[PDB]
RNA sequence: CAUCAGACACCACAAAAGGUGUUAGUUCAUCUAGACAGCCGGACGGUGGCCAUGGAAGUCGGAAUCCGCUAAGGAGUGUGU
């Protein structure tokens, strides 16, 4: 019991991120290029997967 | 007690800024910026000092603190 | 005297009213039989705007234009057995879908009778509404009787 | 048909200016589709409500300096979430219908224009 | 393309006075004083009047123009911080173990002590930076409030308090415990 | 601007594929006929449309994919139940 008004905030900080494909790096949920240089600033992104 | 933003009083290029030519055939004479072409070239003529109207670089000339 | 307003729904003859009408001082089983006197023509799925005032169930019937177009259609079914869709396409009613749809409280903000007669005459997706044509492409040709209802 | 729709807007604004003489600019902000629908149904007799792009109205009045230049006194008042009411009733009845009806807890009239002049009404 | 001049206009309210000598920027007003060293950015300030200061970059590239606009935002942030302030309402998020937070003074540093996070036995301690104060709100359960003048101090101490409670070797999206920044507002209660 | 810079034949190496790094360009469209972005508000009615009826109203599912008001609102983008 985390009272989901709070759990939406924790999911803003932990769940609503996108993830780069090549370098697995956590990203802002509306980004278009991964910020890292080791993946080459690629534009291949996916959502971080929700629970169940 | 006010805003103490200081100056940085540059001397600006403008139409009619008078300039001192140092390198070339004119070699230390006065002329005036007629119309500035672009970021680095100006257009000058110093007709009393004898130097003809010419496009010239801003490396070959130095801005003087006088204007008209 | 108090004010209670509910929206009863599609039922065959006497077809969960108790959960919506317990706090309005009315019945549950007698209120299910109280809506049978209105939706009994009218054997098509519609709504009923019930207005109960603190001591009795007084259900009224809301005028529905899609149910009025379904009242100008084929009624044949009884209950729970038509085995495919329980649907039926039927007769045209080229002028009967222009008087009844323009008399169902003049909905959709119509400024003409060809407006409501196309809004509730071209939304037919269960009936054909024509003898040699179809619906939803007769709105640009329905230009008759506009001055009569207005 | 954006060129077509905008030319249609020019044409209908030229139409509704040169057919009506009583203008009511209304300060209608954040008004719902339920309030406006009962404005569309109520005003079927005398008034014509016209919302839309007030900065498309800017060029619409810019091009209409030649014909009836007395509409030059409107573009300082087209600022704010305003709309047009086109009728021939001069002051009273339209201002009594717009402001008083359909209020809950913005429908006012901010400008009244009759044949060239402006009136507080 | 080498933009010939770009400029921004910093609005200055009544109660603050600024003081820019070459790029040291002092801003003094009704809550305190803020100073920011901007020697690394090469922009040109010009007072047009007491309420408006135009910053400008002459003959700059692209990154140089980006530096200009962020100079404007930095000066505006100091100005709104010394007029209004900043106030970050962080709120505790715990699953089963009630996170206990105190302030301790040790060697005059005023650490924020985080106890019993996830049922750990490790006592965490965060140094409170200079310029930020920490309160615990009335009649809203499990909240901490960090209010100060600088954006950088308040925000960086909020991030220190958040990220000292990262959950290790677990599924982070199941174990959501931590102290998370909820509201980012101003000290002045009218706004 | 390179938290593996690059540097002039033969000659002592580098590719496909990517980059909202940054400069230049091509085509088309919106473009001033005040757009884009953002903030404030609507996001209608026919309609719980036809239905499979414990329940389906945009939303476990299927097909038609309409009209009026419009300045604009989908027989609805997800959630909820």
């Amino acid at each position: 019991i985390i009272e989901p008004s709070l759990k939406a905030l924790a999911s803003k900080y932990n769940c609503d991120k996108s993830v780069c494909r090549k370098c697995y790096a956590r990203l802002p949920p509306r980004a278009t290029n991964c910020r890292k240089r080791k993946c080459g600033h690629t534009n291949q992104l996916r959502p971080k997967k929700k629970l169940k | 007690t006010d805003s103490i933003v200081k100056a940085s009083n540059w001397r600006l290029v403008e139409v009619g800024r008078v300039v001192l030519i140092k390198k070339g055939q004119s070699a230390g004479k006065l002329a005036a910026i007629v119309e500035i072409i672009d970021q680095k070239k100006v257009l000058i003529d110093g007709p009393k000092a004898g130097v003809p109207r010419q496009a010239i670089n801003l490396g070959q000339v130095v801005l003087t603190p006088l204007t008209f | 005297e108090v004010k209670y307003l509910y929206l009863r729904a599609v039922g065959g003859e006497v077809g969960l009213a108790p959960k919506i009408g317990p706090l309005g001082l009315s019945p549950k089983k007698v209120g299910e039989d109280i809506a049978k006197a209105t939706k009994e023509k009218g054997i098509k799925v519609t709504v009923q705007l019930k207005i109960q005032n603190r001591q009795a169930a007084a259900s009224v019937v809301p005028s529905a234009s899609s149910l009025v177009i379904t009242a100008l259609k084929e009624p044949p079914r009884d209950r729970k057995k038509d085995k495919n869709v329980k649907h039926s396409g039927n007769i045209q009613l080229d002028e009967i879908i222009e008087i009844a749809r323009q008399m169902r409280d003049k909905s959709f903000g119509r400024t003409l009778a060809s407006v409501t007669k196309e809004i509730l005459g071209t939304a037919q997706s269960v009936g054909c509404r024509v003898d040699f044509k179809n619906p939803h492409d007769i709105i640009e040709g329905i230009n008759a009787g506009e001055i009569e209802i207005p | 048909g954006i060129r077509e729709k905008k030319a249609e807007y020019f044409a209908k604004l030229r139409e509704y200016l040169e057919e009506y003489k009583s203008l009511f600019v209304v300060g209608v902000d954040n008004v719902s589709s339920q309030q406006m629908h009962e404005v569309r149904k109520e005003l079927r007799g005398r008034a014509v409500v016209l919302m839309g792009k007030n900065t498309m109205v800017r060029r619409a009045i810019r091009g209409f300096l030649s014909d009836l230049p007395d509409f030059e006194k409107l573009l300082p008042f087209v600022k704010g979430n305003v709309g047009f009411v086109f009728t021939n009733e001069p002051l009273t009845e339209i201002k009594n219908v717009i402001v008083s009806n359909r209020v809950a807890a913005g429908l006012t009239v901010v400008q009244v224009y009759d044949n060239g002049q402006v009136f507080p009404s | 393309m080498k933009y010939i001049q770009t400029e921004q206009q910093i609005e200055v309210p009544e109660g603050v006075t600024v003081s820019i000598k070459s790029r040291i920027v002092k801003v003094v007003g009704p809550r305190g004083t803020l100073t920011k060293n901007l020697k690394h950015i090469d922009v040109t300030f010009t007072k047009v009047n007491n309420q408006l200061i135009k910053v400008a970059v002459h003959n700059g590239g692209r990154k140089h123009v980006a530096a200009l606009r962020t100079v404007k935002s930095l000066v505006d942030n100091m100005i709104t911080g010394v007029t209004k302030g900043y106030k970050y309402k962080m709120r505790y998020v715990y699953a089963h173990f009630p996170i206990n937070v105190n302030i301790v003074e040790k060697d005059g540093a005023k650490f924020i002590e985080v106890r019993n996070f996830l049922g750990d036995k490790k006592i965490r301690n965060v140094p409170v930076r200079d310029g930020v104060t920490i309160e615990f709100s009335t009649n809203v359960k499990d909240e901490i409030v960090l209010s100060g003048n600088s954006v950088e101090d308040v925000s960086q101490n909020a991030a220190d308090l958040q990220q000292i409670c990262r959950v290790r070797n677990k599924d982070i999206r199941k174990f959501l415990d931590g102290i998370y920044v909820s509201h980012k507002g101003f000290i002045t209660e009218d706004l």
